[PDB]
RNA sequence: CCCGGCGAGGGGAGUGAAAAAGAACCUGAAACCGUGUACGUACAAGCAGUGGGAGCACGCUUAGGCGUGUGACUGCGUACC
RNA sequence: AGGACCGAACCGACUAAUGUUGAAAAAUUAGCGGAUGACUUGUGGCUGGGGGUGAAAGGCCAAUCAAACCGGGAGAUAGCU
RNA sequence: CGAAGGUGUGCUGUGAGGCAUGCUGGAGGUAUCAGAAGUGCGAAUGCUGACAUAAGUAACGAUAAAGCGGGUGAAAAGCCCGCUCGCCGGAAGACCAAGGGUUCCUGUCCAACGUUAAUCGGGGCAGGGUGAGUCGACCCCUAAGGCGAGGCCGAAAGGCGU
């Protein structure tokens, strides 16, 4: 793999963590933080954190240390959704779809 | 208020028999073997730990998390040892500094 | 069933080794047959944390169906299919159908 | 009670 | 407000379930049918 | 208040045209070549200048 | 071995014929949800197609007037049971 | 003395607002009636379905009552959808 | 030297469909003519499951609101320590019965459960923890009522009762 890292459950919604990934793209890489550090939104930091995991694995699975690189990918899916109930109108109104994605980050050439 | 410049300490205070039989004493319920694999005649492990820390830096003996493959290369270049060697002293020294923090009188109950 | 009992010295057959020597072997009543021709390295790592911490990263069997080059005594082979009389009260082995018991 | 503990 | 129930296992004998059902031609039948009938680990007294 | 017939199609994914997130842009400040955070001068230490929050 | 909270999760390395078999594990379809690219699209009214149709992106061929996608504009034109 | 008076507990529910996918499958808030009596309450017992109980409303008999719930006759019958 | 199945493509038939083949796939399939059907779905407010929609909307459960400094920690508005502040006090305190059945205490861990975070919990995993001649139950005694030798009744079941 051209170094990814990607996720799975952990739970954060999709929709959720889809729109802090749109921030960060093309140059990215050198973005690490910043565009991501100074953003508060739980999605941000489970990017953030996946980001530096994938950026690092620029060290092992292949060589070109940290400072070139793109992050020419970055999107979520949708991950299998815990279900629980609710009480409420003697039971009628209850789904509670927890919901779940990942981030799948990569960094290639440009 | 505890590092590696302190536990090294504790290695060199063991002149006075370091244990000879003392230690060696300290579990009547042997475990099959537990003896021989905690001294190791004494040398197999007991003094190499020392060595490897030796060949540590004032800034690496004050702050543990802050070495890396470019650090584990190079102590294992003068001490002798290998990458994995240098690592497992990094590993049973995290699980001192976790256990000299939680107590007070002995730790006991 | 495979009657082949322990110390009982064996050939490699079908394939792989083939033609190797082997004895003993480990096999059982609808079990398996380490013999000692049939082994490859073998992966494994540091786990072990007692005072021995290995890698057994070596080291292993290698199953292989009981069809092996039966017992053999001269050449090879020589199928043990014939059953003795008379002997013990449990069993009575027989052996190749070159002589008799063995 | 030092070598009770560092080496326990 | 008041819901119907109310606890009280000594109130839970000749009153209803446990042992008493081996009283009668039908309580005693009730057993059969629901051990033996779909073998029932059942628990009834407690 | 009830609805009928939603597409979810096209039609939402318009509404999530006013709902893309944005971006800072701010500097680094004198001393620290880099984060400053926005309009702050340094974490770091917090200080702009001296002895603010803990410093030299 | 490496990121991480001595997390989760993953990335290598190794097992293996296969891990595009990793325990959520055979094959893995559909609804449904995304990233990428080609084209259409912000003065235009309606079962959204069908008939005509230019342009554009690729592909054509020793042109020869074509194939694939998309479809501005335009005649029609109110789902199934 | 008193099915006496006023009024907490306790018992009950006349009015309005809120709630009506409720905090709640009948309540909350502010008022309201009885409060030594045909009073009120704990525990246990007795009445069984065409049967019970009923200061009587067809009320109550486990969120079910112009004939309870569960299982069976049972794939009742349905010139109807 | 890749079957069924999934997916593309090309040719073919009037149509139901047929074939050839790329890829996936990891073991089976079946010309032909004949035989037998749990024999072909788009609807039945059809049955089961999965996923949408509304929508990142309403809501987060009494309007007794909380502020700050430390500690710990990856992170503290919520956890521990401290000083303030406010609320209840015929109780929003204490004890017991009923019922519950380890929820108690200690250590730990934070996936799921807590309508958020959680280092915290009545959550998970471990351990530990309820000591009686005088309190209670057993136990003597009997109430309502129940059961009931023999007995009286009643097709059977069974009802009544000394
Ligand atoms: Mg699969
Ligand atoms: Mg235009
Ligand atoms: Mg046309
Ligand atoms: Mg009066
Ligand atoms: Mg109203
Ligand atoms: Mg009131
Ligand atoms: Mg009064
Ligand atoms: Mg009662
Ligand atoms: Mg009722
Ligand atoms: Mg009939
Ligand atoms: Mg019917
Ligand atoms: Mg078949
Ligand atoms: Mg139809
Ligand atoms: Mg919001
Ligand atoms: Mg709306
Ligand atoms: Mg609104
Ligand atoms: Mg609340
Ligand atoms: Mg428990
Ligand atoms: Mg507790
Ligand atoms: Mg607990
Ligand atoms: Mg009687």
């Amino acid at each position: 793999m051209e170094t990814i890292a990607k996720h799975r459950h952990a739970r954060s919604s999709a929709q959720k963590v889809r729109l802090v990934a749109d921030l960060i793209r093309g140059k990215k890489v050198s973005q690490a933080l910043d565009i991501l550090t100074y953003t508060n939104k739980k999605a941000a930091v489970l990017v953030k954190k996946v980001l530096e995991s994938a950026i690092a694995n620029a060290e092992h699975n292949d060589g070109a240390d940290i400072d070139d690189l793109k992050v020419t990918k970055i999107f979520v899916d949708e991950g299998p959704s815990m279900k629980r109930i609710m009480p409420r109108a003697k039971g009628r109104a209850d789904r509670i779809l927890k919901r779940t994605s990942h981030i799948t980050v990569v960094v290639s050439d440009r | 208020g505890f590092d590696l410049n302190d536990f090294l300490e504790q290695l060199r205070q063991m002149k006075n028999m370091g244990g000879m039989a003392s230690l060696m004493g300290k579990l009547p319920g042997m475990g099959q073997i537990p003896d021989n694999v905690k001294s190791q005649m004494d040398d197999k492990v007991l003094v190499r730990m020392e060595a490897i820390i030796n060949s540590m830096t004032m800034k690496e003996r004050a702050k543990p998390e802050i070495i890396k493959g470019s650090r584990k290369r190079r102590i294992a270049a003068g001490s002798g040892m290998q990458v994995q060697d240098v690592n497992r002293l990094l590993k049973q020294f995290d699980d001192m500094q976790r256990m000299m923090k939680k107590m007070k009188k002995g730790g006991m109950a | 069933a495979a009657k082949i009992r322990r110390d009982d010295e064996v050939i490699v057959l079908t394939g792989k080794d083939k033609g190797k020597r082997g004895k003993v072997k480990n096999v059982l009543s609808s079990g398996k047959v380490i013999v000692e021709g049939i082994n490859l390295v073998k992966k494994h790592q540091k786990p072990v944390p007692a005072l021995n911490q290995p890698g057994g990263i070596v080291e292993k069997e290698a199953a292989i169906q009981v069809s092996n080059v039966a017992i053999f005594n001269a050449a090879t082979g020589k199928a043990d299919r014939v059953g003795f009389r008379f002997e013990d009260g449990k069993k009575v082995r027989f052996f190749k159908s070159n002589s008799e018991t063995i | 009670a030092a070598a009770a503990a560092a080496a326990a | 407000m008041k819901r119907t129930f109310q606890p009280s296992v000594l109130k839970r004998n000749r009153s209803h379930g446990f042992r008493a059902r081996m009283a009668t031609k039908n309580g005693r039948q009730v057993l059969a049918r629901r051990r033996a009938k779909g073998r029932a680990r059942l628990t009834v007294s407690k | 208040a009830v609805q009928q017939n939603k597409p979810t199609r096209s039609k939402r994914g318009m509404r999530r045209s006013h709902d893309a997130l944005t971006a800072v842009t701010s500097l680094s400040v004198d001393k620290t070549s880099g984060e400053k955070h926005l309009r702050h001068h340094i974490t770091a230490d917090g200080y702009y200048r001296g002895r603010k929050v803990i410093a030299k």
